[PDB]
């Protein structure tokens, strides 16, 4: 079955630098596309960044345009996302995100089940 | 973001629904996906290209959306459905995917509830730590769900509020305090500071000075 | 109630135990079940049967029991297993079937912090409203578990307390905020009032007065 | 699959009256026992009780013990408990809960439904 397993979230202090890795397992991991979705505490859910199937493109929300670095190693069907000149801003929760469709779509079927990054 | 209710409820068996709207950027030319969250845990998906029900979903949900503005709907509300409902699109001009607010759905057991706001100015002990801290309380309000807002003077303040997510009270009413957090000079130097809470669109304000 | 501990918690990857003891009558007799519940929802049977795991469980989930105590181990330590766990028996003095006080797991990602108890006297607004209402905030504590008590003088008030299930903060350190509604007879008449916050066995105490 | 649905939660004043009803699907009904669990605002799991496949013998918690009257209809597949003269430290959330074999092995549980009572 598909599973969806995040690691790296931890405590920095604001600028320091941090890296996610997501592993993923029973499905095609290059054929998809992957995302990342993260959660403030007592906050709705907000979008951080996908890169596609190939990884030949790569969107970024306008609140981390610049800050973070999505990447994707298909041969070891492992999820990457580093995270450069962390703000407080970031404190959350942050989630793997499977996509069935062509990937232009917000449609996810399986998220991970998260780690929890906090900065202060 | 795209505009949905902080709260939206409905007696035991009635048909409510989620509404999500936005911009012509994003919903009217795009679809609408439905992501149904219990607190603490990952999200679900339970509509996608806003009609089509993924397996495993109910024959009660059912999803529509007419330009720039969207819809989920419930039929036979159910314990069970009580989550946090998002909704989501793809924005061209963003270039990204957007997320909405956050729906609080809960399934009405008593009559709704107006909240008891009461605002705490700084005691003594802690000023004679030189640290003051203010707390406003919030209690007896059904449902569940809420919006805070801390204003100096007439002033809103951006920092230092923190808010705890709503608990039930031994009566089956939630309850919630938000504090802010300040030094003993802020508090001296400004006239008044104000606790705003609301709740369904009707809103309580209370204030105090030292 | 079967005594169990009311916060554990362990670092990614490691493995922990949730220890439930209870009386000779209890879990020696018969077998303990073990039930996980994520907050607000409905509880799921995690362990049967001392350490048989229902279907769906995972691997690394194992229960075990010794006498009159039992303890279910969990290894390999995810996100996924943050919850409230309770341990179950049958119990033949009461004829019936004991819980758990409860046991909330969190997966450390920051260092342990202590509560810092600041406590309210009543708003000088609300008594002259005949409402007296004290409020005893709690905040930058980790992980998010407390249990708190309310004393007049020495003599504890057991009812009108209110306690809020402790919320993340924007720094993911916990807080939460115990209330009393007190009458102003009551507030005016007693010589103080004392609210104590209990975290991971470590005990703190605030007192206010009138004057 | 195994469902579970409760429900007659409402809102009632001390003293006053409730009946809970709970339907089941996917599982012979007649064949398990059946139980109340009921867990009041934040607080622990509370134990209610549990009716005999055959509606039989019926146990208690000390708690409520001759004040509330669990039943089932096993033709229609619905547990019934009665709620009668209700205090305030009733108030709570109640599950429905199936057994795999006297023992405290829940294999399914309902939604829940909330009684309040003030
Ligand atoms: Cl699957
Ligand atoms: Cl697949
Ligand atoms: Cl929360
Ligand atoms: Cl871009
Ligand atoms: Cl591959
Ligand atoms: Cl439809
Ligand atoms: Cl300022
Ligand atoms: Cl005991
Ligand atoms: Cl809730
Ligand atoms: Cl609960
Ligand atoms: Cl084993
Ligand atoms: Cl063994
Ligand atoms: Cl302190
Ligand atoms: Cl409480
Ligand atoms: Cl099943």
């Amino acid at each position: 079955q598909v599973q969806l397993v995040e690691s790296g979230g931890a405590l920095v202090e604001p600028g320091g630098s941090l890296r996610l890795s997501c592993v993923a397992s029973g499905f095609p991991f290059n054929e998809y596309d992957m995302s990342w979705v993260r959660q403030a505490p007592g906050k709705g859910l907000e979008w951080v960044s996908t890169i596609k199937s190939d990884g030949a493109y790569t969107y970024y929300g306008d609140n981390v345009k610049g800050r973070f670095t999505i990447s994707r190693d298909n041969a070891k069907n492992t999820l990457y996302l580093q995270m450069n000149s962390l703000k407080s801003e970031d404190t959350g929760v942050y989630y793997c995100a499977k996509e069935a469709r062509i990937g232009v779509s917000g449609t996810y079927d399986y998220w991970g089940q998260g780690t929890q990054v906090t900065v202060s | 973001v795209l505009t949905q209710p902080p709260s939206t409820s409905g007696t035991p068996g009635q048909r409510v629904t989620i509404s999500c709207s936005g911009s012509s950027s994003n919903i009217e030319t795009n679809t609408v996906n439905w992501y149904q969250q219990l607190p603490g845990t990952a999200p679900k998906l339970v509509m996608h290209t806003n009609n089509q029900r993924p397996s495993g979903v109910p024959d009660r949900f059912s999803g529509s959306r007419s330009g720039t503005s969207a819809s989920l709907a419930i039929g036979g509300l159910q314990s069970e459905d009580e989550a946090d409902y998002f909704c989501a699109a793809w924005d061209d001009n963003l270039n990204g995917v957007i997320f909405g607010g956050g729906t609080k759905l809960t399934v009405l057991g008593q009559p709704k509830a107006a909240p008891s706001v009461t605002l705490f100015p700084p005691s003594s002990e802690e000023l004679q730590a030189n640290k003051a801290t203010l707390v406003c309380l919030i209690s007896d309000f059904y449902p569940g769900a809420v919006t805070v807002a801390w204003k100096a003077d007439s002033s809103p303040v951006k920092a230092g509020v923190e808010t705890t997510t709503p608990s039930k009270q031994s009566n089956n009413k939630y309850a919630a305090s938000s504090y802010l957090s300040l030094t003993p000079e802020q508090w001296k130097s400004h006239k008044s500071y104000s606790c705003q809470v609301t709740h369904e669109g009707s809103t309580v304000e209370k204030t105090v000075a030292p």
